[PDB]
């Protein structure tokens, strides 16, 4: 009954993160909902405690502070073919924002190789090969883009994925 | 017998009827309709399987993530009343109509049951695993889609790729200037390059081709004179008809029964609604065919008037132990009314509210009205404006007042003889006759598909039939011909099914069977030999641009079938329209984000040609980059992209689905 205790602490904090009240669902509000924080600290060893290090990763990220957003999102351990890519993939997208640029790329190669989707491989991809352009590293974006390409051919960004390959070839000059 | 599987959990055919029952019941109390037909049905099947589907595949992964809807957060979602869900529900407050969750609490207390209308807990019970199946969807889904951030370098990426504008010329050779037949396929690049791309040719459910016959039988020339004969005699007793037009109108089975009251022109068949006008009350519109309906029709006007089509009446019912008090009692209520007695208090005395209420046509349009309903509803719209009047009613009388009348149109009664032009037996069994010999005589694909036309069939074709379709050709009751095209071989022809509405006739031949796993070669044969077409024209063009050494961009507008251009406001992020060309080129935006001013490009391999690009001018919007506002625009666009995730959830769920062979 640890684990139903820790699902009810966490509900209302799953609904201000849909409404985007990011505050109030990673620190609580002042009306019987906790936060994320300690959710994570007072049911420590339930799902609902690992389920709440990936959504105060995100609550950090989206209130600026990238890094603990990243030492969070990586408390998060999961397997599955959508939440644990993405998740891992926020991280890529953090390690953005604090210009760790080669961090950013592999993790979020790592994460379109976790996915391997058509709904999430492909926007995973799509950041790497950016910041990989950004790099002067073409001819890797030129595989990450060709791997949208050639293996997610039926996601909506294989559609325009010409663009940035041809873009990409043209710099290498 | 199991209908199917996701991730190696079956669902039995047991289960499977049950949640169809479920919500054909659901349907029913809510579309108003107390039986649906066999399209409908079918569109309840399918929802139904859809459904739960949908939900196995998210529990799977709720359960590994430890995503759950507990009975707190339902208890919650309930007292809150705003979920869209508990809107057009039956708990509502009596007097705000919005959803209340106290009369909701209801007892575990049901010769001790009553009455059973209380299987409403099976009703809200389904309101309520929806409500958690919906909750649980969402949440899975929101953690997916809110994890989906931007960044810096593609927020300046995109605004980047919005606000730069270019100016180029061009100058391309079109596709289309090489004919088709001088570029040669051979067979071995179409088997290179198809396992090259073998992994986008998957085919993931089996699909097979078929032909087939659909006969439908219709009335002959002999059936319609004998329909046309039974309403000419049908019409000319209409003539000599005074009165019961009611029991004249069953008694030559007509399509459209009479009622003895005053209806809106809207309340009669749209055919007689578009003759109205002309025709005379007393006279027979005399028979004439309505294509729509395959009918033969005539009709009468009994009468026209001007009546309110809304009335407002209070009244009191009077029923007693026997008949000569309630006569008694009826009489004395009457009297008091006539005598200035105020109608709600003396209705109160017997139980009853005495308000006054509205009644207007369209509520009775349509029904069968007879008995005492009949007579009710002629006494209301026969008693003028505060005039009250004593109803006997058979077992009961009524003490009725009209208050007020309103809405004034023009009514009518129409008798109405309907006939419908069906064909006889001799005519079926002609059809059926023809038919069957005719599939005896080709008991084989090869020999129907060859002799069909001579015989007077028409073969129609239909590739990628999905054993979900539950009909073959749209025909009404051919589920066993499609559970038949499955279990067949190729070359077989089946047997003749009877079907439609008991006037289709169907055979099936079937052609080809691509089992799950990979469509063969030459399912996308085209596709391919479209893609090698097009990389060998694209060659011949720049070797033909190499040969007449054109280096400037005169001198690729000199080459044959050179067409050119002048490109404005080409920006990376839209593709640009090239008139010249007739066509969007993506590429033009790509070369012009990292092109020098006045260089005249390398040929550049496009849709629909090769083309070379020299930009001359440049320019910026004024806008400012905001990197939040950027970031977030992304981030949307990426729940957007990964909304189809559930297909995905699909494709490793190992979807199994057998319903046709049961149902």
């Amino acid at each position: 009954p640890r684990e139903e205790k820790a699902q009810a602490a966490l509900f209302k904090g799953q609904e201000y993160f849909e409404q985007d009240a990011y505050e109030q669902a990673l620190n609580g509000d002042s009306i019987g909902y906790v936060g994320f924080l300690k959710v994570a600290d007072e049911y420590s060893g339930t799902k609902a405690a690992n389920l709440a290090k990936a959504y105060a990763g995100i609550c950090y990220a989206q209130l600026g502070k990238y890094d603990e957003a990243v030492k969070m999102l990586d408390g998060f351990n999961g397997g599955d073919q959508m939440v644990a890519p993405a998740i891992l993939g926020a991280t890529g997208n953090c390690y953005a924002q604090l210009g760790q640029l080669d961090k950013a790329a592999s993790t979020l190669l790592s994460a379109a190789d976790k996915a391997d989707n058509n709904s999430l491989s492909p926007i995973f991809l799509m950041q790497a090969g950016e910041i990989l352009v950004k790099q002067g590293k073409y001819d890797d974006a030129v595989n990450a883009y060709t791997k949208i390409k050639d293996k997610y051919f039926q996601s909506y960004q294989a559609m325009d994925i010409d663009k940035y390959i041809e873009q990409a070839k043209l710099m290498k000059k | 017998h199991d209908v199917g599987e996701v991730n190696g959990d079956a669902l039995s055919a047991q289960e499977y009827q049950n949640l169809v029952e479920e919500y054909t019941e659901v349907i029913k109390l809510s579309r108003g309709v107390t039986a649906l037909n066999d399209e409908q049905t079918n569109q309840v099947r399918d929802e139904v399987w859809r459904s739960y589907v949908n939900n196995k595949l998210v529990e799977k992964e709720a359960k590994a993530l430890g995503l759950t809807v507990s009975a707190a957060e339902i208890q919650d979602i309930l007292k809150a009343g705003v979920h869209p869900l508990l809107q057009q529900t039956p708990f509502r407050n009596p007097q705000t109509g919005a959803f209340d969750k106290d009369m909701l609490n209801k007892f575990l207390v049901d010769a001790q049951y009553a009455e059973q209308y209380n299987n409403m807990y099976k009703y809200w019970s389904f309101i309520q695993k929806t409500l958690v199946q919906s909750r649980l969807a969402e949440k899975y889904q929101a953690l997916v889609a809110k994890a989906l951030l931007s960044n810096p370098v593609e927020a300046q990426d995109a605004f980047d790729a919005r606000v730069n504008q270019y100016d180029l010329l061009m100058a391309a050779v079109p596709y289309s200037s090489i004919v088709d037949s001088t570029i040669v396929v051979k067979e071995s690049e179409l088997k290179d390059l198809y396992n090259k791309k073998k992994e986008q040719f998957k085919q993931y459910q089996e699909s097979r081709d078929i032909k087939y016959i659909d006969v439908q039988v219709t009335a002959s020339a002999e059936d319609r004179a004998a329909i046309q004969q039974e309403v000419d005699e049908a019409t000319a007793q209409l003539a000599t008809t005074t009165d019961d037009y009611t029991s004249f109108i069953r008694s030559v089975g007509s399509e459209a029964p009479y009622v003895d009251l005053f209806y809106n022109k809207t309340a009669f068949p749209s055919d007689v609604v578009a003759r109205l006008d002309s025709a005379s009350v007393g006279s027979v519109y005399g028979p004439y065919y309505n294509g729509a309906d395959n009918t033969i029709n005539s009709f009468k006007v009994v009468a026209k008037t001007a009546a309110a089509d809304s009335i407002e009446f209070r009244q009191i019912q009077v029923f007693a132990e026997d008949a000569l008090k309630t006569k008694a009692l009826a009489d004395s209520i009457y009297t008091a009314i006539k005598g200035g007695a105020n109608f709600a208090d003396l209705a109160k005395k017997y139980g009853q509210t005495g308000e006054t209420n509205w009644m207007s046509s369209a509520q009775y349009e349509g029904a069968q009205i007879d008995g005492d309903n009949l007579k009710f509803i002629s006494a209301i719209n026969n008693t003028g404006v505060n005039e009250v009047v004593n109803l006997p009613l058979g077992q009961a009388n009524v003490i009725l007042q009209v208050t007020n009348k309103k809405a004034v149109k023009d009514k009518y009664k129409v008798a109405v003889v309907k006939r419908e032009v069906e064909f006889s037996k001799e005519t079926y069994n002609r059809a059926y006759n023809d038919f069957s010999q005719f599939i005896a005589a080709n008991p084989t694909a090869e020999k129907m598909i060859a002799n069909a036309e001579e015989a007077g069939y028409k073969l129609l074709d239909r590739r990628d039939l999905y054993s979900s379709e539950h009909t073959i050709g749209g025909v009404r009751g051919t589920k066993e011909a499609l559970r038949w095209a499955f279990s067949a071989k190729p070359g077989d022809v089946s047997g003749l099914y009877e079907c439609g509405e008991s006037d289709h006739m169907v055979a099936v031949a079937l052609v080809g069977v691509t089992p799950e796993g990979y469509r063969p070669l030459k399912a996308v044969q085209d596709q391919l030999r479209a893609e090698i077409v097009k990389d060998k024209k694209a060659e011949k063009i720049m070797a033909d641009m190499k040969a007449a050494n054109a280096t400037s961009l005169d001198q690729y507008k000199a080459m044959s079938g050179a067409v050119s251009d002048s490109l404005k406001l080409v920006t990376f992020a839209a593709p640009a329209y090239v008139s010249a060309l007739r066509s969007s080129e993506p590429l033009v935006g790509a070369y012009a984000s990292v092109a020098e001013m006045n260089k005249l490009s390398a040929p550049i391999k496009g849709n629909a040609g090769v083309f070379v690009l020299q930009m001359y001018g440049k320019d910026k919007l004024s806008d400012t980059f905001n990197a939040k506002d950027e970031e977030a625009t992304l981030a949307n666009m990426h729940a957007r992209f990964a909304s189809r995730l559930m297909n995905d959830l699909y494709l490793k769920g190992k979807v199994k689905d057998t319903r046709y062979l049961f149902f």
